[PDB]
């Protein structure tokens, strides 16, 4: 079970990671 | 017994979702009450 | 908006934990008796049997409409046309 | 005629899992229905395996197969587990 | 009438330019051939030999059709790297008497 | 204002590109180049198409993985004219293989190569543009395992989430949801007997209609909620599917009273003990919460101890 | 001890066994069949009822209702599969 | 009774006199379903696809009753 | 009977097992008279491209296989009266040849031509 | 009043709206009745089939239950 | 028969591996599988063509197969 | 990776057999996927019936049950 859950979770983690990057980036560049 | 795999995904999520509901209503009221002009 | 039409119908979505039968029970019960009669006389219908049929059919027809919607959607159509029902039935293979 | 049901044991089990909780007759009826449905699904499949052997008698062995065939993943793991425990629990005498 | 060898040409301006077969449909009627195009590039209207690839032809206009590394241009000039892979009727080309030998080894 | 072509610079480029929608009556190929402040797509027939980088609401890149085309999807903040029509969505793509077969390793391998070749070339173009753009145009890649079957317009397609949008760019017309604009989500028709359900999107500007995503299969119910959860998206379920146009004008006309009635809490299926309506609209059905009477238990003694062979 | 109580089970093993014997599932039936079966029933029953009581809590209720069973089966990926085409009747 | 007509778009009519031959191909509904082939004396060919095994026998009985030439009749 | 003779002279091809010669569409339509119950080359064109070959040389008219020399030299004495090719080039897949072998059907190539 | 219309267009319109179906051709409503009748006919036949073994001349929910099973429409909420 | 028996058998033994090693199959089973396999794909394509027809097209697409299986209830 | 071994023409020939006129290259990716899903369930069931029979090599008897159990039943055999 864990392999596909990890594959799905991974896609979710990547999304979360990319969202955070974008979140941090969006605020910083507009803040400048 | 106690064969359940883990807490249901909803139960975990519920707190955040319930949280989001509170956040949403506050958020919605300002944005919308402000937008009403 | 606190006014009627808003409150009840809005909340009825949440009040509707109920499973109200969508076909009118008596109008349907008469049809059951009718089709029952079409088969054979002397058939007492227990309301339970009437309910059993009614609930199954409603969900079942909704089921048929699930497929029919797909098939309309399939054909890039919103309005279902009998061809969709037919398509659905043919594909399901649920034909007499 | 005298009515037959499992609702009694369903409630006992409900209490065994949620003593603190009770249940309505309609939900009870559903659970009682489920007991009847799943019992026959397995009862039929256990019969076919015995029938494939061309034999007169059904055993827990047919059940393990039918359970794994009918029950999905976790349910098969646990049904194998809980079922093996339950078999063993009334095996220790003899 | 069979594929897979290295051959010599007979007709047209496409006289005797050696080629090979690239990929095969089972019908054994024609042979695909690794060839050099003889086009004018559709320019006398608004004969030659030069390998050409689908690119200056796109400035004159005409059919630019890519199938990836496999191409089609200006009226099915089936071409790749500027070479035709058009098939010829196996009788219309002189196929026999080549037989890749020890001296021959490098062309295709 | 302009575009400003990045003259005498190694302007990244892609050439196997079919624009969508077509400029003229029929499709054309062309190549896309990144310039000082925007892109340009130039057709093989000499037509010039320009896209300021800022005017791109989103740049989303669909690799040809499992798709007969590799696509760069542009969702725009404003619609732009293709002469024939104006579009807020644009695409650049190319065919991966034989789409019209009429009823092998080299061909199959060439597919693997050609895909990788294109896939790389595009991936390179993106990186070159991201670098050129000071990353201001990160190409969101739809997280395919996070996609699900649905219909935002008329036909069934695989909807896929991206870092900031939910989209389906394979089909046309293109479907793009900027999650920044999602006020709330409602899972209409959710019920146990159904096999599919629907999703409604509420926008932050209520003057604009909700969007449905009809017949999504119920097997995706929990995964979609989780995705929504991870996006900080509030969602709600409802077996019913009441009129949103009414609900919008209702709340548009009286948001004050709406919020006072708990606002959006109106969608809550009253799962857990919200004190405001702690008892919801509930009543006992018609039962004495199944309690087996004392006399019903007595027949158990005939469970006769016959040690029937193991 | 009742066969059920030998197994400590709530489920009437004699009923499960009796159902099979008179139910034409076979010419004969060995004790291991109803024994295993009765245990499986309580297991899945508990599996569901466990979710049901949880759902009842998740419904502000100490009283379980059919409405709660719908949430359990669709949220449980296994019951969702085991009860994929099943119909629940309620007025 | 004296021809075949395909109703609605594209509307097409056939007369048994215009038929050269026809056949009930192994169809598209079941391994025993059928599709109907028609070629006219004009060399123009028409074919009707996707028809149930059930309608195979009736059309089979019908065309023999119309005595028209079926490609597989020599089987 | 004459149903085995080219109905039309356009795109003639020879069966590759028994060398019977018929039109592209006659094989597609009718199959081989001596090998359809053994070959099943009937009704399809990819199959046609595989089994029926355009590369055949000369034609032989079978009149009396029971009392004839050509009937022998061409390996056709066991066939029914028809027109066959003197030599057809090509070869069958590595499966049907075994299926044929299993039935006691020995695939011998009709390729009478000498190679250079 | 004729019960075939008893499955009124609005009764149908409700079901189709629930099956997610949006616009509905008039034509549909009619076929729905046929389908429903076909559906019911198969079911009722089976209910009678069961009723005959039971030597009954009364139709019970059990017969319907035992029937819906046989059609892949297993129903919960009836019996003891 | 339309698939190469080797790749087919290779796949059968390969997926068998994911469930359990040691597993191999007598010819009768693998043939029976292919016999079943072909029937399923045949039915599905016919059905898919019905969709093709229904969608007013002749070029079938995965979505046609998806819908057919979707309506067929092949999935969970 | 033997699913890639299920040749496009093999699939293509079945599609022609199913009366399909035309196909889009994605059908192969899709067809392979479909073939796996069907196979996965049939073999898992075939495996389980064989596992019950206490054997490690599957027989036609076992596959008949796996298909029959799924309603995908085979024809032409008896015993
Ligand atoms: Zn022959």
């Amino acid at each position: 079970r864990d392999e596909k859950l990890d594959k799905k979770s991974q896609a979710m983690e990547e999304l979360k990671a990319e969202r955070e990057k974008r979140k941090n980036r969006t605020a910083e560049l507009l803040a400048k | 017994e106690r064969t359940r795999n883990e807490m249901t995904a909803e139960e975990k999520r519920r707190a955040h979702q319930k949280e989001l509901a509170a956040q949403l209503n506050e958020e919605a009221k300002r944005r919308l009450t402000e937008q009403k002009g | 908006r606190y006014r009627p039409g808003t409150v009840a119908l809005r909340e009825i979505r949440r009040y509707q934990k109920s499973t109200e039968l969508l076909i009118r029970k008596l109008p349907f019960q008469r049809l059951v008796r009718e089709i029952a009669q079409d088969f054979k006389t002397d058939l007492r219908f227990q309301s339970s049997a009437v309910m059993a049929l009614q609930e199954a059919s409603e969900a079942y027809l909704v089921g048929l409409f699930e497929d029919t919607n797909l098939a309309a959607i399939h054909a890039k159509r919103v309005t279902i046309m009998p061809k969709d029902i037919q398509l659905a039935r043919r594909i399901r293979g649920e034909r007499a | 005629s005298r009515k037959e049901s499992y609702s009694v044991y369903v409630y006992k089990v409900l209490k065994q899992v949620h003593p603190d909780t009770g249940i309505s007759s309609k939900a009870m009826g559903i659970m009682n229905s489920f007991v009847n449905d799943i019992f026959e699904r397995i009862a039929g499949e256990a019969s076919r395996l015995a029938h494939y052997n061309k034999r007169s008698t059904i055993t827990s062995r047919e059940i393990q197969t039918a359970v794994r065939l009918l029950l999905p993943g976790e349910l098969a793991k646990h049904a194998v587990s809980e079922g093996t425990k339950a078999v063993t629990k009334y095996t220790s005498a003899k | 009438l069979k594929p897979k060898s290295w051959v010599r040409l007979k007709r047209g301006i496409y006289k005797d330019d050696i080629a090979q077969v690239d990929y095969v449909e089972p019908s054994q009627n024609t042979i695909s051939l690794k060839m050099i195009p003889r086009i004018d590039y559709d320019r006398i209207k608004a004969p030659p030999q030069r390998l050409f690839d689908a690119e200056k032809i796109r400035s004159l206009g005409g059919d630019v059709a890519s199938d990836g590394d496999f191409l089609i241009f200006e009226g099915n000039r089936y071409s790749r790297k500027g070479f035709l892979f058009k098939s010829f009727a196996m009788s219309a080309v002189i196929t026999e008497g080549v037989k890749p030998t020890l001296s021959e080894l490098e062309k295709f | 204002d302009s575009l400003v072509i990045n003259l005498n610079r190694s302007n990244p480029k892609l050439k196997d590109l079919y624009i969508r929608p077509n400029i003229a009556q029929k499709r054309m190929q062309g190549s896309l180049e990144a310039h000082v402040n925007g892109f340009r797509f130039t057709s093989v027939r000499g037509d010039k198409v320009d896209i300021l980088y800022n005017n791109i609401k989103h740049a989303l890149f669909q690799p040809c993985d499992g798709e007969m085309i590799i696509v760069l999807h542009f969702h725009l903040k404003n619609a732009i004219m293709f002469g024939k029509k104006r579009h807020t969505d644009v695409q650049f793509y190319t065919e991966v293989g034989e789409i019209t077969t009429d009823l092998d390793l080299y061909a199959e391998q060439m597919e693997r190569e050609m895909r990788h070749k294109l896939k790389t070339a595009f991936k390179n173009f993106i990186e070159k543009v991201e670098a050129l753009t000071k990353e201001e145009l990160e190409f969101e890649v739809p997280f395919r395992d996070l996609g699900f079957n649905g219909a935002p317009y008329r036909s069934t397609c695989l909807l896929q989430p991206t870092s900031s949008a939910l989209v389906n760019a394979t089909e046309w017309p293109p479907f793009v949801v900027t999650l920044d604009e999602v006020e709330l989500i409602h899972f209409e028709r959710v019920q146990f007997h159904l096999k599919n359900f629907d999703m409604v999107i509420v926008y932050k500007d209520y003057s604009k209609k909700v969007t449905m995503i009809n017949a999504i299969p119920v097997a995706s119910l929990d995964p979609i909620k989780e995705w929504l959860n991870s996006c900080d998206l509030k969602y709600t379920e409802g077996v019913q599917s009441l009129n949103w146009t009414k609900i919008m004008k209702t709340i548009v006309d009286d948001p004050e009273g709406f919020f006072e009635q708990g606002g959006w809490s109106f969608l809550e299926p009253e799962g857990e003990g919200s004190d405001a309506e702690e008892g919801d609209s509930e009543s006992e059905i018609e039962d004495e919460t199944f309690n087996p009477s004392e006399d019903d238990y007595e027949e158990e003694e005939e469970d006769s101890d016959e040690d029937y062979s193991s | 001890k009742t066969r059920s109580s030998r197994a400590g089970l709530q489920f009437p093993v004699g009923r499960v066994h009796r159902l099979l014997r008179k139910g034409n599932y076979s010419e004969r039936v060995g004790a291991g069949a109803p024994v295993y079966l009765a245990a499986v029933l309580e297991y899945l029953t508990a599996e569901i009822l466990e979710l049901a009581g949880n759902a009842a809590r998740d419904n502000k209720k100490t009283r379980i209702i059919p409405r709660h069973l719908q949430l359990a089966i669709r949220n449980d990926e296994e019951l969702n599969k085991l009860l994929g085409r099943v119909t629940i009747a309620q007025g | 009774e004296r021809g075949f007509i395909y109703v609605h778009k594209p509307p097409v009519h056939i007369r048994f006199d215009e038929i050269s031959f026809v056949n009930f191909a192994r169809g598209t509904t079941t391994t025993r379903s059928f599709d109907f082939e028609i070629e006219t004396k004009q060399g123009t060919q028409y074919t009707f696809s996707s028809i149930e095994r059930e309608e195979y026998g009736k059309l089979f009985d019908f065309v023999n009753a119309k005595k028209l030439n079926i490609k597989n009749r020599g089987l | 009977a004459l149903e085995t003779v080219p109905k039309d002279l356009r795109h003639l091809r020879a069966c590759l097992l028994c060398s019977l010669v018929k039109t592209i569409d006659q094989f597609e339509y009718d199959g081989c008279d001596n090998c359809d119950a053994y070959l099943q080359m009937k009704g399809n064109r990819e199959m046609v491209y595989d089994c029926t070959s355009s590369s055949f040389d000369g034609i032989i008219a079978m009149m009396s296989p029971e009392d004839s020399w050509v009937s022998k030299w061409q390996r056709v004495s066991n066939f029914k009266p028809g027109v066959y090719a003197v030599s057809v080039t090509g070869r069958l897949p590595q499966g049907i040849v075994r299926e044929l072998k299993s039935r006691g059907v020995a695939y011998k190539s009709r390729d009478t031509a000498i190679k250079t | 009043r004729d019960n075939i219309q008893g499955i009124t267009k609005p009764a149908i319109r409700r079901l189709a709206r629930r099956g997610g179906v949006k616009r509905i051709s008039g034509l549909i409503y009619e076929e729905t009745r046929g389908v429903l009748k076909v559906f019911l006919e198969n079911v009722i036949r089976d209910a009678v089939t069961y009723t005959e073994h039971a030597k009954r001349k009364t139709v019970t929910a059990m017969d319907v239950v035992y029937a819906l099973k046989r059609q892949g429409r297993t129903l919960y909420g009836f019996g003891g």
